[PDB]
């Protein structure tokens, strides 16, 4: 109801208004984010998942699922701080002899409160498709900086993953997540693989 | 050895609406409207 | 040759009921199905296309639903005017094949 | 207000020449975009596909009659026309013409039209 | 809207891919669609008459009159330019999707 | 209103095994993105890290108690355990379990709620 | 092993006055420091994390700066209730260390 006096929200003409704060749902050899989502990555938004000799197992990226929560939650705060919706606390009434001052007024109430629906609904279709997109980008990047750490060291198997031409351990998968990983040591066995393969 | 670059995916049944699409599922949503 | 099979090919309701038609594919047909409703001494027009889409001057009355090999068509309520033989046409291949056609009465 | 205009002999002799055309008026037949379809019905049957034809240039025929019928895009006269070769006693039926749209379009985004995106079918004409 | 051309043995023609454009033609029919629906400028049917001595609404009914309707111009100007833009790189990312699709 | 309580011995003798257990109640230890952590305090001294583990499976621990302690995830039973073999004299301490969250999340645009992005600790149990 | 260097560890002052209690670090930690206080016969709470955020429940008198190696925790204005034992606990390495304490008095 759009007469609220106290701390209230403001008023909008809205069914459901729901804020992306989070992937497309597409769930689903386990292949990256070309094929699909990952159903076992549970402790971020964005990740890895290794696979060499000594075991298997999904590891979520956390700075980047951190960066991605800060911008989120600005895209909620924002959305919370721009609307100055007016509240009407009253209701005027009028009497027979005032048509057109009443006229007036539900034409201005019925105007204001049109208005600031349509900039809510506007405004949270829009940074949908920024989140929805934001996303995207940040798994990109994420792919981007995978492949530009192992350069020739790597097969792409297409699909969002990569095969190692060398043999990495634990330390090597773990490297490449964190941000130090050392391209020349083992450039000349990626030589020799890539040689015969 | 094999490494991959994919993302979150989980039960979540929240749907959204999207400029161009309608009913988007999605991972994780927050509500702003009370009714 | 993707070869179409339509169920029940011989059908009678009355008015106000409700029926099903499915059409089975052979193979895959990915949303490329249209639906066709043939009224005696008349050409047959399209009521759905990519297999759930209404057509425009088609009554919301129709519906349709289904993905791969099994299709259906459903009539929410029979009117007099419904009387027409149904037929389901896929499109996914470059040959393109018609059901046997499913005559409501 | 595109319409389908079917003209055809009505009466051939056994093994000769089948020759339909169908003239689209209210519209241009150079649009790409469609299926410009040859749908025939025998009598007391259903409905069976033979042949389409685009502006692009693409032709599809049915596997049955493969070699025995060609389908043609006269563009300047504004028609498509279909010729069957070798007509048998399973060849009389009601021939229908059509244009099946390529994409599902209720506002003209592609089409330009609303109208575009309709499929319209011809009438309906009997050869024996 | 977006496919292919080929040249081997055979022949040389263009193809379309039917999907992406019937994906892009879903978008597209949204967006105006939403633009369509989403605009909610309520109608004026008569237009108020004052006299002398009410220069102050009326000059209020003029500020009103002349500010809904300069707001829901920059609302519809606005949101159609913003949609072109979408628009614009939707179909560029469409091209862009479908070499990344054949060269995967 | 997630809760974190502990039971425990309270009394164990030199050379035995220290059987701790922190049961969450008013939420679930079946949430990722949250480290279920484990903190000794020695009476009079400072706060030293134990353990943690994750939903996923992760696993760590300290560098002077890699092989004698162990931590585990009790998903049926909402409640995750650390087991200490051969108890000596440094054992006796003030034990508290934790739930660290990953992120700094004080919205839910993670956690789902406003009160996921919380750091909540157990009140403490004492073993000698 | 990260090993947590915190200074001053005996720490006095007067309501209304203004202290900063630094940890130091081994290694380098890039934002992956939570603050600690325990006020005695109580658990303890972070205060500060990533290494200049404020939690939920904190006052604002709290504040949390510094990257790297060098971190500084100043309180602006202490009260009565500020009287506890601040921590400063590392989460960079899979291995966590806890600093030795600065008791507040
Ligand atoms: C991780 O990164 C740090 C600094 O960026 C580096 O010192 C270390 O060697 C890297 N690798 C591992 C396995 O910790
Ligand atoms: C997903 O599964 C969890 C498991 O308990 C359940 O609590 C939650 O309600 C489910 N979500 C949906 C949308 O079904
Ligand atoms: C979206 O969902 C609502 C309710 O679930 C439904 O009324 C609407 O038709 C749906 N729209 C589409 C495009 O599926």
């Amino acid at each position: 109801h759009p007469v609220t006096i106290g701390e209230c929200p403001k008023y909008v003409r809205s069914t459901k208004l729901r804020m992306v704060t989070g992937l497309r749902n597409i769930p689903s050899a386990i292949a990256g984010f070309i094929e699909g989502g990952w159903t076992g990555m549970m402790d971020g938004w964005y990740g890895y998942h290794h696979q060499n000799e000594q075991g298997s197992g999904y590891a979520a990226d956390q700075k980047s699922t951190q960066n991605a929560i800060n911008c989120i939650t600005n895209k909620v705060n924002s959305v919370i701080e721009k609307m100055n919706t007016q509240f009407t606390a009253v209701g005027k009434e009028f009497n027979k002899l005032e048509k057109r001052m009443e006229n007036l007024n539900k034409k201005v109430d019925d105007g204001f409160l049109d208005i600031w629906t349509y900039n809510a609904e506007l405004l949270v279709l829009l940074e949908n498709e920024r989140t929805l997109d934001f996303h995207d980008s940040n798994v990109k990047n994420l792919y981007e900086k995978v492949k530009n750490q192992l350069r020739n060291n790597a097969k792409e198997l297409g699909n969002g993953c990569f095969e190692f031409y060398h043999k990495c351990d634990n330390e090597c998968m773990e490297s490449v997540k964190n941000g130090t990983y050392d391209y020349p040591k083992y450039s000349e066995e990626s030589k020799l693989n890539r040689e015969k393969i | 050895d094999t490494i991959c670059i994919g993302y979150h995916a989980n039960n979540s049944t929240d749907t959204v609406d999207t400029v161009c699409e309608k009913n988007v599922t999605v991972t994780h949503s927050v509500n702003l409207l009370e009714d | 040759d993707i070869q179409m099979t339509q169920s029940p090919s011989s059908l009678s309701a009355s008015v106000g009921d409700r029926v099903t038609i499915t059409c089975r594919a052979s193979q895959g047909i990915t949303n490329d199905l249209r639906w066709y409703q043939q009224k005696p001494g008349k050409a047959p027009q399209c009521l759905i296309s990519s297999a759930s889409r209404l057509q425009s001057g088609v009554s919301s009355r129709f519906s349709g639903s289904g993905s791969g090999t099994e299709f259906t068509l459903t009539i929410s309520s029979l009117q007099p005017e419904d009387f027409a033989t149904y037929y389901c046409l896929q499109h996914n291949s470059y040959q393109w094949t018609f059901g046997q056609g499913t005559k409501v009465e | 207000q595109v319409q389908l205009l079917e003209s055809g002999p009505g009466l051939v002799k056994p093994s000769q020449t089948l020759s339909l055309t169908c003239t689209v008026s209210g519209g241009s037949v150079s649009r790409g975009g469609y299926y410009w379809t040859w749908i025939r019905q025998h009598p007391g049957k259903g409905l069976e596909w033979i042949a389409y034809v685009t502006y692009s240039g693409d032709t599809s025929y049915n596997p049955s009659l493969r070699g025995r019928v060609t389908i043609s895009l006269e563009t300047s006269m504004n028609q498509f026309s279909l010729k069957v070769t070798s007509v048998t006693v399973a060849d009389t039926a009601l021939y229908f013409c059509a244009r099946v749209p390529f994409y599902y379009d209720t506002r003209g985004v592609f089409y330009g039209n609303a109208e575009g995106g309709f499929e319209i079918w011809g009438q309906g004409t009997m050869a024996t």
